[PDB]
RNA sequence: AGGUAGAUUACCUGACGUUCCCAUCUGUGUGAACAUAAUGGUACUGAUCAGGCUCUAAGCAUCUUUACUUCCGUGUUCGGAUGGGAACGGGUGUAUCCUACUUGAUAUGAACCUACC
RNA sequence: GGGGUGUCAGAAAAGUUACCACAGGGAUAACUGGCUUGUGGCAGCCAAGCGCUCAUAGCGACGUUGCUUUUUGAUCCUUCGAUGUCGGCUCUUCCUAUCCAUUUCAAGCAGAAUUGAAAAAAGGUAUGAUUGUUCACCAUUUAAUAGGGAACGUGAGCUGGGU
RNA sequence: GGCGGCACAUCUGUUACAAGAUAACGCAGGUGUCCAAAGAUGAACUCAAUGAGGACAGAAACCUCAUGUAGAAUAUAAGGG
RNA sequence: UUCCACCUGAAUAUUCCCUUAGGAAGGUCAAAGUAUUAAUAGUAUUGAUUGGUAAAGAUAAUGAUUAGGUGUCAACAUCUUGUCAAACUAUGAAUAAACAAAGAAGAAUUCUCAGUGUUAAAUACACUUCAGGAAUUUAAAUAUAAACAUACUUUGAAUCGGCCAAGUCUGGUAAGCAGGACUGGCGAUGCGGGAUGAACCGAACGUCGAGAUAAAGUGCCAAAAAGAAACAUAACGAGUACCACAAAAGGUAUUCAUUCAUAUUGACAAUAGGCACCUAUCGAAUGAAUGAGUCCUGAAAAUGGAUGGCAUUAUAAUUUCUUAACUGAUACUCGACCGUU
């Protein structure tokens, strides 16, 4: 019939496929080489970025310098860890994410030994004013970059959090600061959604409304107990006991196979039983 | 008879490999090029802005200025009846890292680890090894006996013409 | 190969090495092509490279020893007599009967009506 | 009248009479238009050393 | 075993089906606020009720494609050189260099840093 | 920086001389000669057919191979301190791709008249009206009134009709 | 020579001979402009076409899904991206 | 456009001009004057590259084009088939182009080590005579050639009308036509050979003596050959390349080879008997096709004439050979003399 397919051999000789991971649909080649370039007259020295990460549960933060083998990561600080500090529940906030982002900033600072002239901010009623680390008698502050990978920068994303995170921990991120969950209002709204303010006041609200909502909504919060209240003071000592303990921590791991290939002795056995099988047929 | 343009004639010079469209590496921009290195000009047509002249495309060149940016190539350029020194500032997507003293490095590498090794005999008595021997075209090839218990024969005559209709 | 329609070339035996540098022999002296006449001539010349009398200069081109280039380039290229070239002409390889090409071992009757 | 435009007859022989004179060395080793810190760096070690060795010639 | 970042950029692609999820990833629920548009479909944010259904990843097939290997074939063509042959046209011999298409066999990825099972 | 030279490294510029003048040129045209032969002329090979039957007595389409320099082209090699530039008249000689006479063969050759072809260039091949004409077209006569070359034969041989 | 044309300043492909240079009054074409956006940057989206569907609606109107290596578009000539 | 000898010895590219019969920058060239000299290569090899020409491809991308199947007249799909591209291409040579094969002065190692800057800070890294300094070892790292080598500096002459050949190309029917890429020549060049010839072949030149040679020749002009085998030659046939001419086609003319059939007691032609057919004699080759050489026709122009001429004809022509045969240039070898370095 009509048909034409453009599939034919014809059409695979001249196509050509795209770079693997842009394939995949994961990285951004035509950004990402703009936040690779070192100045050529900059011999190896390497250049930082923060791979801001977010899940659908958990938020990823590292720092990569590239090279030609790869990437290579210098410090990593993910959000499942952060039961360890308290947060038991809501990994995935304004809030938990702005914790993310801080401990990173106070875990690579301890490894490179500059964590006692570089501390950033640390009282609650500070956390909703922009800050930026400056330089300590002589020595500027560690410079890192921001990579949101393939998110939308709205005004008041989560890979913003992780930034103003690191800021206050001590770590100096280029940014202008009108994008972080102000940007409009004014400093209490961005310090109280990283206290979980949005989060506090959901629940205040929807158990006004209704009951199942609020149920279906918080079933976990329910059950371990966290009341609406104790949510803004949970982080308070979540950034408190990161400040004093980010130097991270330490069996036999199990594996399942999960097809294993096939070898020419079974690949040809196949066709000839397949092929003897077709005269019994015929 | 052709044209003055600056680009003449680059329908197959400036036309981009065969599959080979698009964005290019990733290691094009992460070498590292130091001054006396040796350097290749391969004018990338992808990226129009800063692209070296087509005269200068494949002409081998030594890295002699580094710079944020570009990197200096120096070349050499044929003229009336002599030769002129060509510097150039051009990006790293238009330069390649040279393989011409590639055999070269590795002879150095041989001879050092040699000369390393003398060092660790003369003081302690052991007779010194000597340095490799140098390069020398295809010398003829020695006399030597082949065994007649693992050879075949197979004559070799004219073969009759056969038609190919 | 490249010049091979300018030249004749082939291998030579022992007694042709020795007639041409006998007879036609000569060193190149402060710049001057002085023919062989002693062998205080060829140890002044040759001295450093281990060449005293003739048949030690013969012996070193013979067996293409360790000292060849140094040897060789001291001896003058030899002005030869005419002979017949070839058969039919020498506008055709040697091959074809004509005059030019690697000759092999039949390039020292050739130079034996040409010494 | 004629003429024939040009031809590239007896041109190369005529360029390999005074053959192809190549560049001295001191062409290769100019350095203007340098890397501008590159540049400061040397200038500055230079007239570091300078002071000092023209110190010693004083001194004596 | 899985996830993040990659470098090589089809041995990595495309089509027909198949296998697990124990962690992770994903899909999945919701729309009050940051924020989003004609549409909570996208993007954004809040969450964990269920699911391996698609993804993703691992494998199958006389699978197209792709990458190596022999063969094609010393065949086409080519550098040097006749007072060589032919009325032309074109085509030897000599000393040399030697592709391509095609077909057949093999493979269907290798490899780097960080965390967790 | 702008105002422009488009002949675009950038003068401020209409014709005609047949009344013409000078320095020069075969660096360059008009005539012969020379290479070429598209064009012109002539000749072959094949056989679809015509020829009442019958491709080849006589023709031979569609294709295709050559010869000639008697047309016109193409070029610019010789001649620019000059090779007298059309035709006609007079005269000699040469070519055959023969018009007649001579000797032959073939026919769709009964005779007569013819047509195709071979030997053969020793002999002959005209008179006038119109036109400067080569050419042409007519009226005759003749065995026939063939085609061409010789610096497009021939101006210290003529004529000066043309240009 | 004149008349015609510009091979007179100039760009693209080819002649052109796999470095560079490069002929003809060689071939097919092009320039004396156009743009406050058609410059710069950031974000989002993916084009031409085909298949299957939806009132008028049909070969061409608009909407949806699938395939879709650019077969579209990019001021202009051609070639590159 | 006015005397002699000796030495070196060119040009027809590129840029600009009211430029095209001419000028200036520049290239080739000459003469003077230098430097111990990171300052040799029209070459080959090994190593890593660049290219897109010759070639090749043709439902591999863009176009061109001959048909045959299968699936739902045509159409559209899909599988094959024949032929193509200077302004098409996946692939892609040979020849080429530009590097490296050890010059901050011929390597390497160890210790020590400073100023700026990069940097989060650096003991990393970058540049600084491989900053600098001192010890130890050391002349090694493809081939070939090169000290009247190499690198030049200054001043300046002439010249930019070119022409020819081709195992090359474009326009043209073609041209001893017009214009180009690479090289070699004539111009500027004589000598030996092709009879005569600017370019072809050998080979380039101070004055000579002797010897082997080159291209090419050895019946006479004309120095120098004898032998062997064949297809030629009953004809102005053949006879020294460039070169001075010949085609398509036809022949029961001739030589060789291949394939096929009949050749025996009997194949063909002939004779006799009942044009085909069968009988007897006749007794050895016969018939058919094709291919490769030579020959004949095809083959007609003007002064009388040109293998150079005379002449040859199992050559004194042609094709191939054999013989430690020969002849011959101003080129090669040896010797003598003149001049330059």
């Amino acid at each position: 019939g009509f048909l034409k397919v453009i599939k034919n051999r014809a059409y695979f000789k001249k196509y050509q496929t795209q770079f693997r991971r842009r394939r995949e649909g994961k990285t951004d080649y035509y950004a990402r080489r703009k936040m690779i370039f070192q100045d050529k007259d900059k011999f190896k020295t390497p250049k930082y970025r923060v791979v801001v990460r977010i899940t659908n549960k958990t938020v990823i933060a590292q720092i990569a310098y590239s090279e030609i083998i790869g990437d290579k990561i210098l410090c990593a600080a993910y959000s499942h860890e952060l039961p360890r500090y308290g947060v038991k529940l809501g990994l995935t906030n304004y809030a938990a994410a702005y914790c993310t982002g801080l401990l990173l900033a106070r875990r690579l600072l301890q490894k490179l030994g500059m964590d006692k002239q570089f501390v950033g901010v640390s009282d609650a009623a500070k956390l909703g004013e922009d800050y930026t680390p400056e330089e300590v008698d002589e020595r500027r502050p560690f410079k890192c970059i921001l990579d949101v990978g393939l998110a939308r920068t709205t005004t008041g994303s989560k890979v913003f959090a992780v930034l103003k995170g690191m800021c206050d921990g001590g770590v100096y991120v280029p940014h202008s600061a009108t994008r972080f969950a102000g940007a409009g209002e004014n400093e209490e709204a961005l310090r109280s959604r990283i206290l979980g303010g949005h989060v506090a006041a959901y629940m205040k609200y929807l158990s006004g409304e209704d009951a199942d909502l609020y149920k279906k909504q918080f079933g976990r919060f329910i059950a371990a107990g966290i009341a609406p209240e104790a949510l803004e003071n949970i982080y308070i000592e979540a950034h408190k006991k990161i400040r004093e303990n980010p130097a991270a921590e330490k069996k036999e791991h199990k594996k399942y196979p999960t097809s294993k290939k096939l070898t020419l002795e079974q690949r040809k056995a196949a066709i000839q039983a397949k092929l003897a099988k077709l005269a019994q047929q015929a | 008879p052709l044209s003055n343009g600056r680009n003449r004639r680059t329908r197959k010079l400036f036309k981009r490999p065969f599959r080979g469209h698009g964005l290019s590496n990733t290691s094009t921009i992460l070498h590292t090029y130091k001054v006396g290195d040796y350097v290749t000009i391969l004018c990338n047509s992808s990226i129009q802005h800063g692209l070296p002249y087509k005269a200068f495309h494949g002409k081998t060149g030594r890295v002699w200025n580094v710079n944020p940016h570009a990197i200096g190539v120096m070349v050499n350029k044929k003229v009336n009846n002599r030769i002129v020194v060509k510097r150039l500032h051009i990006s790293p997507e238009h330069i390649k890292p040279s393989g011409c003293q590639k055999d070269f490095l590795e002879r150095k590498a041989a001879v050092a680890a040699i000369r390393k090794q003398n060092i660790q005999l003369k003081k302690e008595g052991k007779p010194l090894l000597p340095l490799p021997a140098k390069r020398l075209p295809k010398q003829p090839r020695p006399a030597e006996l082949i065994k007649g218990a693992d050879i075949k024969f197979t004559t070799v005559a004219p073969l009759k013409f056969e038609e190919l209709y | 190969r490249l010049v091979d329609p300018y030249v004749t070339y082939g291998y030579p035996t022992l007694e042709t090495v020795q007639k041409l540098i006998y007879k036609r022999g000569a060193l190149k002296i402060n710049g001057n092509r002085m023919p062989i006449t002693s062998n205080c001539m060829i140890k002044k010349a040759l001295g450093d490279k281990d060449v005293v009398c003739v048949d030690d200069l013969v012996h070193e081109i013979y067996t293409v020893g360790k000292h060849f280039k140094e040897v060789n380039n001291k001896l003058a290229p030899f002005k030869l007599n005419g002979a017949k070239i070839a058969e039919k002409n020498k506008k055709i390889h040697f091959i074809l009967g004509g005059g030019f090409g690697n000759r092999e071992l039949l390039i020292n009757k050739l130079l034996a009506n040409m010494i | 009248s004629k003429d024939k435009n040009r031809s590239s007859h007896n041109q190369s022989h005529k360029a390999h009479r005074n053959g192809f004179y190549k560049p001295k060395k001191s062409a290769y080793m100019s350095t203007k238009g340098m890397n501008v810190q590159v540049l400061k760096n040397t200038k500055a070690q230079r007239k570091f050393a300078l002071a000092k060795k023209l110190e010693a010639k004083k001194a004596a």
